[PDB]
RNA sequence: GAGGGGAGUGAAAAAGAACCUGAAACCGUGUACGUACAAGCAGUGGGAGCACGCUUAGGCGUGUGACUGCGUACCUUUUGUA
RNA sequence: CCGACUAAUGUUGAAAAAUUAGCGGAUGACUUGUGGCUGGGGGUGAAAGGCCAAUCAAACCGGGAGAUAGCUGGUUCUCCC
RNA sequence: GUCGAGUCGGCCUGCGCGGAAGAUGUAACGGGGCUAA
RNA sequence: GAAUACCAAGGCGCUUGAGAGAACUCGGGUGAAGGAACUAGGCAAAAUGGUGCCGUAACUUCGGGAGAAGGCACGCUGAUAU
RNA sequence: GACCUGCACGAAUGGCGUAAUGAUGGCCAGGCUGUCUCCACCCGAGACUCAGUGAAAUUGAACUCGCUGUGAAGAUGCAGUG
RNA sequence: UAACAGGCUGAUACCGCCCAAGAGUUCAUAUCGACGGCGGUGUUUGGCACCUCGAUGUCGGCUCAUCACAUCCUGGGGCUGAAGUAGGUCCCAAGGGUAUGGCUGUUCGCCAUUUAAAGUGGUACGCGAGCUGGGUUUAGAACGUCGUGAGACAGUUCGGUCCCUAUCUGCCGUGGGCGCUGGAGAACUGAGGGGGGCUGCUCCUAGUACGAGAGGACCGGAGUGGACGCAUCACUGGUGUUCGGGUUGUCAUGCCAAUGGCACUGCCCGGUAGCUAAAUGCGGAAGAGAUAAGUGCUGAAAGCAUCUAAGCACGAAACUUGCCCC
RNA sequence: CGACGACGUUGAUAGGCCGGGUGUGUAAGCGCAGCGAUGCGUUGAGCUAACCGGUACUAAUGAACCGUGAGGCUUAACCU
């Protein structure tokens, strides 16, 4: 099944009778218009590729001015690309909106998580800091031995080390859908969903289920 | 930690590729006192963007 | 954010009564014990509140049969069925934590007479 | 991490970088022009403005903020008898920075900061 | 939150005044003890004439802590201390015949409806 | 200013005082050729291509060296050493 | 003021023994300035082989002196048998 | 008593089969591959 | 109090600066719940900390132990007393 | 704290006690805590970037990969291979 | 030319197998196996003296690992002296998982209390240019003991300096160059690589099957946890020397009033954003393919029998996918 | 650090500014009560960072720079 292309508007809760609080990401979900029909003829596999929001004129370059015209659909600020399914059949131009998530009861969810910059391996690994006192020399949060002896004489492929942290593509999967919203373009979903607030969020149904 | 062979001047020259200075792809010119001038930078003469900014 | 102001202001209670630090509060919490759905009475004194619009909260403190707790309300929940205030105290600090370390005589707050 | 948050600490600690944007505010009411680093102009902005917008309100107690800040009577009268009326009408902006080039003990970037109307 | 070396507080009349947990059971590596959860213990302090004695090692089940629980509504209840009520190694039923102080639904189960029963409040 | 370019002296200033001759290590600028899919004592045997030049107009000379066979420095000490 | 018990730092140091936080003595067998005396198998030692000019199970400088070294290293152009 | 071409289990011998688990990586033909190579 | 804190007289900002606001190191501040489970060892850190008064055990060489332990009071204003 | 089976105590190279004293050795408890469960955040000095100055140990020569094997018997440099 | 580690060896050690006296009511072979026999590993105790004495840091802890499988748990299976429950024994299986404390320098061990389990080994008895330095193994001192004595003792006791700014390989990250054949902006495909893969308990099926009873299931389903991982900050909280306040001493702004500096942010009480765990969402799978041990169908060679030779079907956390990232 | 993303007047990129929120907890001044410390009123006041919604006041300058001008050979399938 295709999915929406949306952004994190931030997290709320709600309510319900009961007294249970459901923590939620709210998901504004506008639009998507398909700007391309990729087909097994001519690209050797079945998908659609969206646009959502939109983008000042002069921030778009001729090459993508020509792309959204041929499809007759006015530019958004990116494009987005989702598989077919075998039942599944879209025509350029056409508009799609969070209505598509009506009836599904869990979403898997897609951003780019936040950046921690370096980190290091205490942070990024999980790794245990070394005797903060009793003599250690330096080495409190430092990773400790990076292998072996003389066999095997190297650092294996791998290993954990201190590094670039966040600012990658993660996936959360099987979040509750709470409520579909279609007057306000809006998808809440039970829980945290990586990235930050106003950052795009790919928002499809459940693999799992 | 030091080394246990001498360098070669090749490998000082590769490390090297990257050092060389960029110049200043463009100059600016003040479109009242005419002098070249650091793009979003104040003139030598005290001129930004056609105004005597700065005196003396 | 706009959309997110909206979402939080269609949940909010609309009869949530003043109270300050130091009042002496009654909080009405609907208990579920079966079938059966009631209203059990938790009384103390306020010793914070947190102003945070749908998130707002606050702690009440009370020495019950003989063990002081410590409830921290969320204000707008459906749990709360009622608040009322049973008597108003005077204090000077928005966070009453200093209360944890009194007992008896030494844990009184004058009354705020308004 | 750094995100969200605002201020450059300037490679010193608060006390000093008080003392020191309390100074710099004094000196650009009292010449209306000065010449620092660009950092120190974009941070200098942010103590000089408030100041000029407490100046548009001229009462006892706003004059005694002024000076808590400040710690110059010259300046405070200053601020409220010139520079407030002058930006009476003003919303925000009362200063403008202008870079120029480097220094040449230091290669320090530098700009000079002056009063919009001076 | 109780862990190994925690002090613990006796919500019972069974003789035991202070004990100590020496095992968070139910799980390797298990850190902590809540609420309505079963620990070993050690009785460090007992009255003269009770029904348990100093250095007796037996279960005891969690019922206030001072990191509190949570409710559904995200609300919190927290308590001024930490106590228990020892329960008989083996069968694990309470040893007193009396329960002290409030405890929380949280022990709402088939296992603790004694403590239910006997307690003077249940919040 | 330092330093330099001229002018002049001188047989000579590339004898200018940081001064006769002015080697090598080491460091540059210029030109030719090679070099960004390629594994190791860096050469050796084979070898295309390119550039420059040669009195017979023919191949040759000089420089470079794609690709390819083989190939673990030297001394010392040792039964024996990459 | 005289010391130097613990730790961290420093360890191509700020320093060939220190800095910082703590620590001991602090009218005494105390501590300090100036000058004096004891000299190398000798001095001096509330004694650790401690100290005697960043040197101590025999100071330093010069001399015998090129001690001796059955040990280690090294030993320089070519070709022929 | 029943079917119509062999049946049985000892020996000697050629080639093979099991017995056959190890640590960075195939890793006990130098490799590819080979039923002959 | 020649301690200490802030100052006077007086003398100085220590002869590279400018930015940034990663890991990690150094020197510090604070920390939910727990509280020596750390470790060779409470190493380090945390803690105690003043004055007056009340009160203080075994033991003892009758001096001690002892500041044992433990506890109470403590600012400011007015009066007693311009 | 006892027992005595003192491998191999013992009476001025003193025996056994001993109040007080000790930056002395061992053990236990209260308090206390980032010592730890299990780390989080923060303030500063470095680390990072720019401008100025400008070291060191080491160094046969280097066109300085992994693996399995070989081999002065633990290989970047040998063989095969990746 | 010894002590460490490597190397050669494999007597010794550890593991496997062969024969089968006998135990096992009966019955060698469910389980065990005498007297003897044959191997495997490199794995203990050793042998040797080949490498290093112009130096290859040697116990234990910490941090971080990586591989083997002779498997501790979880998974699959045969036999049982397997009624059930729970066991024994062997076979397959390395995906993932696989205690915290008291004592002691310990490794180990014993002990307490956990756990599904607390695996066995290799990796310079992995890891000190990563930490420690309690032990061994300098100089001080003392005891016992030996010695006439200087001194000595894998006997004991108290004390006792752990350096290195990373050139190369390697590894974690991150750019610059050129290439990819006119140049350019985008969206992709997916060769290939990496991550992930654990499991308890409760309830139902069912007090059923089994069983004289005590007890008490398979198969299948449901929920809820431990540990681990990823994300996030709505909540609960920490921090919050950039916000507000209280307060001690002092100095200043002429003074009062009001303020500012300094004293660890002077000391404190609160606390915004951010960052964050103790906070709260989510994950491990299902399914598919090909298999292991194992089970079979049909079936001759060999008129029978036979899972196998021809053919055909099942069969596990291993393998290939499915899920996530490059 | 490079890098990556947004924005450059046809503009919300940052600062400021306006409104709000949040936090602290009733500013200053004045008045009243009290001999006074202080209390009370004006007053939930004043102040309020990194937050939310807005706003061209300030700074994002016209330019300039790089990058080119129809893109090899052969063969095959076609279009002429
Ligand atoms: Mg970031
Ligand atoms: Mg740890
Ligand atoms: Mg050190
Ligand atoms: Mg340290
Ligand atoms: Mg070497
Ligand atoms: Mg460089
Ligand atoms: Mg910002
Ligand atoms: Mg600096
Ligand atoms: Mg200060
Ligand atoms: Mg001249
Ligand atoms: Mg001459
Ligand atoms: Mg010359
Ligand atoms: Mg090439
Ligand atoms: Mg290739
Ligand atoms: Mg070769
Ligand atoms: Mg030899
Ligand atoms: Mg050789
Ligand atoms: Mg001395
Ligand atoms: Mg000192
Ligand atoms: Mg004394
Ligand atoms: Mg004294
Ligand atoms: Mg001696
Ligand atoms: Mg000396
Ligand atoms: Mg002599
Ligand atoms: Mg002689
Ligand atoms: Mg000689
Ligand atoms: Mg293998
Ligand atoms: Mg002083
Ligand atoms: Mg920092
Ligand atoms: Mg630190
Ligand atoms: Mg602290
Ligand atoms: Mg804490
Ligand atoms: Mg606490
Ligand atoms: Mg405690
Ligand atoms: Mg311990
Ligand atoms: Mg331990
Ligand atoms: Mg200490
Ligand atoms: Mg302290
Ligand atoms: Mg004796
Ligand atoms: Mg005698
Ligand atoms: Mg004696
Ligand atoms: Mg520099
Ligand atoms: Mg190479
Ligand atoms: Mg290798
Ligand atoms: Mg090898
Ligand atoms: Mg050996
Ligand atoms: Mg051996
Ligand atoms: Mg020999
Ligand atoms: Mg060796
Ligand atoms: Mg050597
Ligand atoms: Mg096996
Ligand atoms: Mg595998
Ligand atoms: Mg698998
Ligand atoms: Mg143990
Ligand atoms: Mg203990
Ligand atoms: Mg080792
Ligand atoms: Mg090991
Ligand atoms: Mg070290
Ligand atoms: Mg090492
Ligand atoms: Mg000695
Ligand atoms: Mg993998
Ligand atoms: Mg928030
Ligand atoms: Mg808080
Ligand atoms: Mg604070
Ligand atoms: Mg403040
Ligand atoms: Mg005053
Ligand atoms: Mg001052
Ligand atoms: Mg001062
Ligand atoms: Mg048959
Ligand atoms: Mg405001
Ligand atoms: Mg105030």
């Amino acid at each position: 099944m295709i999915g929406l292309v949306g952004k994190k508007v931030g997290m709320t809760r709600i309510f319900t009778e009961d007294g249970v609080s459901i923590p939620v990401t709210v998901i504004e979900v506008e639009a998507n218009r398909v700007t391309q029909v990729k087909d097994l003829a001519n690209d050797g596999y079945r998908a659609i590729q969206v646009t959502t929001g939109a983008k000042k004129a002069n921030r778009v370059t001729k090459p993508e001015a020509g792309h959204f015209a041929k499809a007759g659909v006015e530019a958004g600020r990116g494009l987005w690309e989702f598989r077919l399914a075998e039942g599944e059949e879209f025509t350029v131009g056409q508009s799609i909106s969070v209505e598509l998530f009506a009836d599904v009861k869990k979403v898997d969810v897609t951003g780019t998580s936040k950046g921690k910059g370096f980190a290091g391996t205490v942070k990024r690994w999980n790794f245990r800091t070394q005797d903060a006192t009793h003599g250690n020399s330096l080495s409190h949060r430092v990773p400790g031995s990076i292998g072996q002896n003389q066999t095997p004489g190297k650092v294996f492929k791998g290993k954990k080390m201190a590094g670039q942290m966040g600012n990658e593509r993660v996936t959360v999967q099987s979040l509750d859908v709470v409520r579909v919203d279609a007057e306000r373009n809006l998808l809440l979903v039970k829980g945290a969903v990586p990235g930050a607030t106003g950052s795009d969020l790919i928002v499809k149904p459940a693999v799992k289920a | 930690a030091v080394q246990q062979n001498k360098p070669t001047r090749s490998k000082r020259g590769m490390r090297r590729s990257h050092d060389a200075l960029t110049a200043v792809t463009s100059l600016s010119v003040d479109k009242t006192s005419g002098e070249k001038h650091l793009r979003h930078h104040i003139t030598a003469d005290g001129y930004y963007r056609g105004r005597k900014v700065i005196a003396k | 954010s706009n959309i997110i102001k909206q979402l939080e202001q269609e949940q909010m209670k609309q009869d949530v009564p003043s109270f300050r630090p130091g009042d002496t509060v009654e909080v009405k919490v609907w208990v579920v014990e079966g079938s059966k759905k009631r209203l059990q009475a938790f009384e103390g004194v306020v010793i914070a509140i947190r102003n945070r619009g749908l998130h707002s909260a606050f702690t009440v403190r009370k020495i019950s049969n003989g063990e002081g707790v410590e409830r921290v309300f969320q204000t707008h929940s459906p749990v709360v069925d009622s608040i009322s205030v049973k008597r108003r105290g005077a204090v000077r600090k928005a966070k009453l934590y200093y209360l944890r370390e009194r007992t008896g005589k030494a844990a009184r707050i004058k009354e705020r007479l308004n | 991490m750094r995100h969200r948050k605002s201020g450059r600490q300037l490679n010193r600690n608060s006390s000093h970088r008080q003392a020191m944007f309390r100074n710099m505010a004094g000196s650009l009411v009292r010449h209306e022009i000065i010449k620092t680093t660009l950092p120190k102009a974009k941070e200098l902005r942010r103590v000089v403005e408030p100041l000029i917008t407490l100046a548009k309100t001229d009462s006892v107690a706003n004059r005694r903020l002024a000076f808590a800040r400040t710690r110059d009577n010259e300046i405070v009268a200053k601020l409220f008898n010139e520079l407030g009326p002058r930006f009476a009408s003003r919303a925000g902006g009362y200063t403008r920075i202008l870079k120029c080039g480097f220094r040449a003990g230091d290669n320090a970037p530098m700009a000079y900061i002056e009063l919009v109307d001076r | 939150m109780i862990q190994e070396q925690t002090m613990l507080n006796v919500a019972d009349n069974s003789g035991a005044r202070r004990v100590m947990c020496i095992k968070v059971l139910g799980g390797s590596h298990r850190r902590y003890a809540g609420v309505g959860d079963i620990i070993k213990i050690t009785i460090k302090e007992a009255i003269p004439r009770g029904k348990v004695k100093k250095g007796d090692v037996l279960k005891a089940v969690v019922v206030r802590t001072k990191k509190g629980v949570r409710r559904p509504d995200g609300s919190v209840i927290r308590f001024d201390g930490n106590a228990c009520v020892l329960l008989n190694n083996n069968s694990e039923q309470p040893i007193g015949t009396r329960i002290f102080g409030p405890v929380t639904r949280e022990l709402r189960s088939e296992k603790f409806m004694k403590i239910i029963s006997l307690a003077p409040e249940v919040l």
